[PDB]
């Protein structure tokens, strides 16, 4: 078992925010350029790392015991997204606000 | 002694877990699901 303290500091929420958003960006941001044929790295260091972030998890089959911190660690934040379901998501809340209609 | 260097503000999986968490087993997507799967919006 780790420390046991149990730590939870919400203003970090934010970071986890955008990096969830600056992945979906990537996301689409790597799929913006391909409708505009060839076009240049967009003014984002955000993105662009991602991408390149994004490239090695494709190639991580390890995950979390892996060799990179963005990584394992991007994994785990689209991974938890996705599988979130009926439950009080903190971070797709603010970010996608949907669950009572 | 295992110093990687890094720019981005880069998170632990607990800092991740705990601020969002899967709720135990793997999830679906990781590698070129990731992708697919990324790309399903409702
Ligand atoms: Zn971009
Ligand atoms: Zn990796
Ligand atoms: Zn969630």
């Amino acid at each position: 078992m780790g420390s046991g303290a149990h730590t939870a500091d919400p203003e970090k929420r934010k970071l986890i925010q955008q990096q969830l958003v600056l992945l979906l960006h990537a996301h689409k941001c790597q799929r913006r350029e391909q409708a505009n044929g060839e076009v240049r790295q967009c003014n984002l260091p955000h993105c662009r790392t991602m991408k390149n972030v994004l490239n090695h998890m494709t190639h991580c089959q390890s995950g979390k015991s892996c060799q990179v911190a963005h990584c394992a660690s991007s994994r785990q934040i689209i991974s938890h997204w996705k599988n979130c379901t009926r439950h009080d998501c903190p971070v797709c809340l603010p970010l996608k606000n949907a669950g009572d209609k | 002694g295992s110093m990687d260097e890094s720019g981005l503000p880069q998170l632990t999986s607990y800092d991740c877990e705990v601020n969002a968490p899967i709720q135990g087993s793997r999830n679906l997507l990781q590698g070129e699901e990731l992708l697919r799967a990324l790309d399903q919006v409702n």
